[PDB]
């Protein structure tokens, strides 16, 4: 671009593979549906998403006290990062596990071969703002426009999921979960 | 002053900076380009195992600034998505300014129009400082 | 001011209403009394005192263990409101939920119709140092000395009342409640 | 520069800052008079739904400039509280200096004697820059 | 020092030991044992160690569940010191409660006079990282160098010991060690 | 400017810095001299009870410096330690600048020759700046 006779204006474009290629990412592929990946070469990812559909009752599944590592199952093989990477959710999220609803997850004995974690968004369930409060952590974790947007019930579902590809990775997303989860440890 | 290499950049061009654009870099809080370049030296030192990226992301990127891109984001307002930045170069002289940020808005990036008045004062302003020298 | 023969002392005061309008707040009534207040239309307070007798006693009152929407009765109109408030209360306190003392609230059967939360500040009951530190964040949160002051028993109790003007809104306070509080969702 | 609304100020009078003297807030990490502005700038943008104050509020106020006034407040120590701010301003020209921040002891304005040296440097620092250009 | 013929390269060396004798220090003898004193003239210290040896076995002893003032035995007369000063520790490793493996500690009718709380870090006893997450902690707490080193058992332990003047006070570390806990009280 | 008492030192001498030098504080962030000198400043007018420095750490020390410094001797890069620093000073003037960090590899602190290219230019920029003023 000639700006004037002997001034040129010239751009640079970063490439940020390298440097967020082994550390956990997350994706938006529409303002309701997220993807966390643990690392560019993991075969699994944790979906979230914003449900207006219950799909864990409080009266047959289990809820999360302090014991998150048991919603998955034992013989899965990268339980451990599974796990690993859901408590960095829950740390990007700023979840308050004193005042918060308790989230659910699955029952032991469940049929459906996927781990959800759920958390109840409807206005009532948490004190006042806790909707808008996790709403507008999705809009600043995932760059969502959910929270800028109009009592039906409504959950925070997170859920494991083969990787396909769904998105693309964006190391913004992936500085502002790093920042929620500074101190810990990523990249093998 | 800093020459980046090619993996940081995506033009396969040798980019360097000269220590008179550089030296900006700890007078502005509100620049994203020298997070980024804060970023690249770090991530450059780890190559040449653990990682502590986590450890000093935050002496690395202002929080603040990105919460506030983020923000910006959010609002539809022009934001820096922290991908391009945009500098002023003399052609003959090889002098250049601190590269700014080129703001997004409609998941698009700002026209050169749109932030005209951006790069002229910046271009007089590099016009200004050669002369002080 | 006539500084000198050109030049002037000019001065500016702020008018911070708007910013503050919708955002909970603070005020001191003196050292020991203080209030908390929602937004500034809101018809209920809650109100902050160090107390030198005991209200509750651990024999015949609930505990707070992760149950605090438990200590407003269902009846209230502004149960959920006030629930949160107590949370940003208890934020701006940088309560220590694993290591501090277990607050106290009322029975559910208490004839009293104010909801009650204390915590045991004597020396001895918590940690070294733990009436110290809750002395030293009221003089953070609310600009009170009652820390600068010279065995006896002594409580921090939140209580909820009639908002009656008690005080003038105060942005400083305002902005150091909302600082301990950040990324949560106020102005409605 | 930066020209404040009615509703910012109690004086109902239009106060306006010149960009050299706004230029300094970003320099300064010290100044509580940047950010009250950074303050009215953002519920300004806001008033023009969901209220985003609690995610830039540590963008916007220094938790350490305002934790520093908080602490000095404690000890009895003049302090700021972020309401009423001197500045120095050049009748003729119209030149004005950054507005400081009017300090407090015992639940009182300090005056402005007992603050003498401190409007005697920036006047005469003013009327130093002044002739600088 | 002379740079030149008019120009001279002069040093100043602080001494840290006003700003930083009335609040917790930490030490490192060597990368596995580190030693944190409340204050220079406590008789009594924290030793932090990395061990390949279990100490504590969860059939017999006590899991640390909000309850860690019930691992000093009520006998000590510096119990409540104690007791800050672990949550000083805990507060320095940047623990997550919620999420981070139960620490252990000894039963109550222990024949041994020291008060020891363990912690596993062993690979797969907890989520992924954990171990690596607290090897990093302890190197930017103490300084250590245990991270940069090579699946056998290993825990963090913490016991009480009589302070023998094991290593000298390190204000860097005290540093650390106090932004971990800024806000709480120190200084007597 | 600021003139240290005897038990802040080791030297058992009369350490002042002139407000020249110590106007560079505000401006760097990388300065863990300056650090250093909030927390003498705060200590001395803590001790002219209760102790307040929890509160007053962050504000007086920049996290973010600490963490460079440790992650830098982690990895056995040269790193501040916070103990001793490093001024040049113009003998018969006695102007100064502002003292930077002496470095630290393998429990030892770095010889002069080993940073001599950081003291030449600095040395240099004293020398340059006399002659502005
Ligand atoms: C994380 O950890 C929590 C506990 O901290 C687990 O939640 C517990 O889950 C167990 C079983 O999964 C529950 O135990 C069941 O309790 C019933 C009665 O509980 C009363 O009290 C609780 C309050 O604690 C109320 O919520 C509840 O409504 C009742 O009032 C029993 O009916 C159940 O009996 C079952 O087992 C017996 C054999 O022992 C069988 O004969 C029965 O048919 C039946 O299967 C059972 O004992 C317990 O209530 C839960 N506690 C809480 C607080 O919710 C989570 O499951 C765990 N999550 C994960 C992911 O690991
Ligand atoms: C998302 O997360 C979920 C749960 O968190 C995962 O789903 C689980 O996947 C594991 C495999 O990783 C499944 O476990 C396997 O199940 C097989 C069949 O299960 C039956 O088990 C008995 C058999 O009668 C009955 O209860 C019932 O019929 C079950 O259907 C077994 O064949 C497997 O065992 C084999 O492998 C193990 C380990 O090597 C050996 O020890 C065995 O001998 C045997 O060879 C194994 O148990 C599990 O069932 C799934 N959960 C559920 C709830 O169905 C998802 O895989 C995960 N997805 C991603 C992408 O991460
Ligand atoms: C938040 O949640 C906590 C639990 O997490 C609640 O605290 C519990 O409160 C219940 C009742 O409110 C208590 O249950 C009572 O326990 C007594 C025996 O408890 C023993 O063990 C506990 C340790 O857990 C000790 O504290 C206690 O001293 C005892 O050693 C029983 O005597 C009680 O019987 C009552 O009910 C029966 C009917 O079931 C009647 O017949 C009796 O007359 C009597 O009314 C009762 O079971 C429980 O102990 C409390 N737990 C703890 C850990 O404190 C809080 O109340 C709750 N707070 C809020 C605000 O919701
Ligand atoms: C501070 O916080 C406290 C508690 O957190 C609040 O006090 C409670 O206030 C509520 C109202 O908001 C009270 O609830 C009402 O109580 C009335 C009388 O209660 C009696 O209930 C039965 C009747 O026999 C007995 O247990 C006993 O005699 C009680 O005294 C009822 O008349 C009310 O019910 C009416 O309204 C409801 C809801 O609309 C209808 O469903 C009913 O049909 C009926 O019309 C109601 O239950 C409660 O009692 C108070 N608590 C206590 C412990 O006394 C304060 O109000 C609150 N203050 C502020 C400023 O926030
Ligand atoms: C901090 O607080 C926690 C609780 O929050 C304490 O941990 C508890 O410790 C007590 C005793 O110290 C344990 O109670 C014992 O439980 C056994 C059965 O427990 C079953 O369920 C638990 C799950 O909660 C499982 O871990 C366990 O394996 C079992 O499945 C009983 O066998 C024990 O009986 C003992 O007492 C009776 C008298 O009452 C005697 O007759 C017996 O011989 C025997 O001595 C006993 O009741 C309890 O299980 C622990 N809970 C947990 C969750 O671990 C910590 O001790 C405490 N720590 C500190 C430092 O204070
Ligand atoms: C590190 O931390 C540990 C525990 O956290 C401390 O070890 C404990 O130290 C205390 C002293 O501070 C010990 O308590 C004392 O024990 C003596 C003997 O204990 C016996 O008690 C009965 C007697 O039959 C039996 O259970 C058994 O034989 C025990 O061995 C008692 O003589 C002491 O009592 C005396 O003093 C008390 C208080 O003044 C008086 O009330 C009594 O009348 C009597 O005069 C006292 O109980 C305790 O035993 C130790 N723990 C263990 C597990 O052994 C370490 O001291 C601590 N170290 C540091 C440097 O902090
Ligand atoms: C998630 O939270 C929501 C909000 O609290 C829960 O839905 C609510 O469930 C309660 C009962 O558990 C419903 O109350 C009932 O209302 C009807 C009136 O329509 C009445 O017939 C009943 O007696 C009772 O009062 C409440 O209406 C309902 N709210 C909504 C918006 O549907 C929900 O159950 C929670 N789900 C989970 C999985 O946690
Ligand atoms: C709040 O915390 C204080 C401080 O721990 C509690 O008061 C203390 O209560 C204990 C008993 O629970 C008292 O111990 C008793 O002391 C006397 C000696 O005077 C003796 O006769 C008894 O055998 C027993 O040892 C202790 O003295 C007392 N402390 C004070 C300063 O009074 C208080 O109970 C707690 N209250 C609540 C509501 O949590
Ligand atoms: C940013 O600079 C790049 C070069 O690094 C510009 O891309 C070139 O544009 C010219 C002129 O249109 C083309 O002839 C070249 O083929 C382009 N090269 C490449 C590698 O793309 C680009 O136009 C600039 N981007 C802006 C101004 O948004
Ligand atoms: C920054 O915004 C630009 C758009 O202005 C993004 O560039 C797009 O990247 C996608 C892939 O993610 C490509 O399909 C588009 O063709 C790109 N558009 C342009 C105009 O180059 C860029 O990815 C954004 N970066 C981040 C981190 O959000
Ligand atoms: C800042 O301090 C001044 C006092 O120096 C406060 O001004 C007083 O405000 C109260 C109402 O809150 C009035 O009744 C007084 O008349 C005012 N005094 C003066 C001298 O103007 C001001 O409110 C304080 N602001 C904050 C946020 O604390
Ligand atoms: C900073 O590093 C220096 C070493 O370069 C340390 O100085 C040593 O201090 C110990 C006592 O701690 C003495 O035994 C050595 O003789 C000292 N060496 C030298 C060369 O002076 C200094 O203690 C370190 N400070 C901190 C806070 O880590
Ligand atoms: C944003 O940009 C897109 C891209 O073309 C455009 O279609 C849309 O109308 C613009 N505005 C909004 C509000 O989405
Ligand atoms: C973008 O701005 C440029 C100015 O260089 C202009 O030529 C072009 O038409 C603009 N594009 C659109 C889509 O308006
Ligand atoms: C503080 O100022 C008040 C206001 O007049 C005065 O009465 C008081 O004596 C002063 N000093 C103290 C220590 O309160
Ligand atoms: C306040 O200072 C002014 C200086 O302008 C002085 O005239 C006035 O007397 C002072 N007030 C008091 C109460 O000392
Ligand atoms: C570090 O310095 C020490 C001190 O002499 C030396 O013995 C050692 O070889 C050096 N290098 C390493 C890698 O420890
Ligand atoms: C340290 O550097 C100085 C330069 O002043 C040099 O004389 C000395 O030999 C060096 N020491 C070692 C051990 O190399």
């Amino acid at each position: 671009f000639r700006i004037g006779r002997s001034t040129e204006l010239q751009n640079i474009t970063f490439d940020m593979l390298k440097v967020f290629e082994d550390h956990p990412t997350s994706c938006m592929v529409n303002h309701s549906t997220y993807y966390v990946h643990e690392n560019k070469n993991a075969t699994w990812c944790l979906e979230v998403s914003v449900t207006d559909v219950t799909l864990l009752m409080a009266e047959h599944d289990r809820q999360v006290l302090n014991n998150l590592s048991n919603c998955v199952h034992p013989a899965v093989e990268h339980r451990s990062r599974m796990v690993g990477l859901l408590e960095w959710i829950f740390r990007a999220l700023k979840y308050d596990f004193n005042h918060d609803p308790t989230p659910l997850c699955q029952k032991q004995t469940s049929t459906v071969n996927e781990t959800r974690v759920q958390i109840n968004i409807t206005e009532g369930f948490g004190s006042h703002g806790f909707e808008d409060t996790i709403l507008q952590r999705l809009g600043v974790l995932f760059g969502s426009r959910i929270a800028f947007s109009n009592g039906k019930k409504r959950f925070l579902l997170i859920r494991n999921s083969t990787w396909k590809n769904q998105c693309e990775m964006n190391h913004v997303n992936s500085m502002h979960l790093m920042l929620a989860n500074a101190g810990r440890s990523s990249g093998s | 002053g800093y020459c980046l290499e090619r993996w940081m950049l995506v033009t396969s061009d040798l980019k360097c900076f000269g220590n008179t654009a550089l030296a900006k870099c700890n007078l502005d809080h509100d620049s994203e380009f020298c997070d980024m370049l804060k970023l690249f030296e770090f991530n450059k030192k780890a190559i040449e195992k653990v990682n502590l990226l986590t450890h000093s992301i935050n002496a690395l990127i202002s929080d603040n600034l990105l919460m506030k891109n983020r923000l910006k984001e959010l609002l539809n307002t022009p934001y820096c998505n922290y991908t391009k930045f945009w500098y002023v170069n003399h052609t003959a002289s090889g002098e250049h300014s601190l590269p700014r940020c080129w703001l997004v808005r409609n998941n698009s990036y700002l026209n050169e129009s749109e932030f005209r008045n951006d790069w002229i004062i910046e271009s007089d302003h590099l016009l200004s400082e050669m002369l002080n020298k």
